[PDB]
Parts: structure tokens; C-alpha cells; sequence
């Protein structure tokens, strides 16, 4: 053949941090369907966030946003252990439909996407030339993020592990760990790993009697 | 394995 009916730019998801995470590809022959499954951000989280981008960027605040819902009523659990199964499905007349549902909660949430939605032809060309001149810079985003994961983790266990702590953590020490948390906030906004990783030890080292109350029955 | 996703905004701070 001469001429395929395709999706003309990959489809996917807004991931923690930013990131696209894609579930088709460009170029992807329609009719088609794939599925993929993720779990949520952080402990105890009740909802996600779907938000559905068409681009080829790795920061998804640089692809295009095709529509968002919510699906709630997710059990409280570690986070990375609920399995929410996205799955994106576009049918012969290029209409998008998207699902996501929670395996161990049965609850289910979905959005249609109409076929004129998204970029248009000269945007699209645009946005591939756009990833090509960006390829590098997206592999270095991709790589920040993983340690800005780390950091947001640390963060919120830190003030969870503070709020069950209480009045056991010594005065002297939760004074310590205010000031670290924020200065961990504030190096977590800028795109230097070292520098994260870097207040995320300063964390740590002024966490030692708090990892001891958490750790005791 | 899984990607993570995030919460639905809250009410602005």
C-alpha cells in the first residue's frame, strides 16, 4: 500500500513528575488498542489523575492535552501497589476512548476523545521536528525526575513518619527536620540532580532519632 | 515496575 490510516503522534499519560508515558506509538495503524498498568504516586493515595497528551516530547507539559478525569475510590496501600489498568482504544473512525479501571477496587472511570481533537497538520510536523531538536535534553528531564521522584517519595514519608511521631520526637530534632523538609521542597523545583540528592541527605542525616520511634512497636 | 500517576488537584491553597 501507498497510503495507511495511522495515529500521526503517540498517545499516553501524564506520569509523576511530568513525564509522557506513552501507550501508542506514532504512526500506529488504526483501527488499535493497547493497555498498560500503573499504580499510584503515594502512600494511601485515593485518586488519580488521567491526563491524556498526544506528542512525541518527554515532558508532557509540552504535549498536547486531549482530556482529563479522575478515577477515585482507590483503597489505602503503599504506594506501587495498586494496579490501575489504563487502556486506549481508537476505533475505525479515529475516536479515542479511554479507560482506566482498579483491579482490586472494580471502579472504573472513562473518557471519549473525538477524532478531530488534538493537533492539527502543521502542528504535528512541528511537534516531531520539536522532539528531534529536544532528544538529548528529554533523556536528561527523564533522568531528573527519577531522583525528583526520590525526593518527593522522601518527603512525604518523612512528614508522615513526623505526624505519627508526635511529641516522642525530641523538639531539637523536629526543628531539624522542618527546616531540611523545606529546603528539600525547595532544591526538588530546580532541574540539578546533585542537588537534590544533596538536601535529601541532609534529611537523612538529621532523621536518625525519628527513624528510631518509627521503627520501634 | 508500574508508573505512578498523581491526585486530582485539590481546592487552591
Amino acid at each position: 500500500v501507498l497510503l495507511l490510516d495511522v495515529t500521526p503522534l503517540s498517545l499516553g499519560i501524564e506520569t509523576m513528575g511530568g513525564v509522557m508515558t506513552t501507550l501508542i506509538a506514532k504512526n500506529t495503524t488504526i483501527p488499535t488498542k493497547h493497555s498498560q498498568v500503573f499504580s499510584t504516586a503515594e502512600d494511601n493515595q485515593s485518586a488519580v489523575t488521567i491526563h491524556v497528551l498526544q506528542g512525541e516530547r518527554k515532558r508532557a507539559a509540552d504535549n498536547k492535552s486531549l482530556g482529563q478525569f479522575n478515577l477515585d475510590g482507590i483503597n489505602p496501600a503503599p504506594r506501587g501497589m495498586p494496579q490501575i489498568e489504563v487502556t486506549f482504544d481508537i476505533d475505525a473512525d479515529g475516536i479515542l476512548h479511554v479507560s482506566a479501571k482498579d483491579k482490586n477496587s472494580g471502579k472504573e472511570q472513562k473518557i471519549t476523545i473525538k477524532a478531530s481533537s488534538g493537533l492539527n497538520e502543521d502542528e504535528i510536523q512541528k511537534m516531531v521536528r520539536d522532539a528531534e531538536a529536544n532528544a538529548e535534553a528529554d533523556r536528561k528531564f527523564e533522568e531528573l525526575v527519577q531522583t525528583r521522584n526520590q525526593g518527593d517519595h522522601l518527603l512525604h514519608s518523612t512528614r508522615k513518619q513526623v505526624e505519627e511521631a508526635g511529641d516522642k520526637l525530641p523538639a531539637d530534632d523536629k526543628t531539624a527536620i522542618e527546616s531540611a523538609l523545606t529546603a528539600l521542597e525547595t532544591a526538588l523545583k530546580g532541574e540539578d540532580k546533585a542537588a537534590i540528592e544533596a538536601k535529601m541527605q541532609e534529611l537523612a542525616q538529621v532523621s536518625q532519632k525519628l527513624m528510631e520511634i518509627a521503627q520501634q512497636q | 515496575p508500574r508508573p505512578y500517576l498523581p491526585r486530582p488537584r485539590p481546592p487552591r491553597p
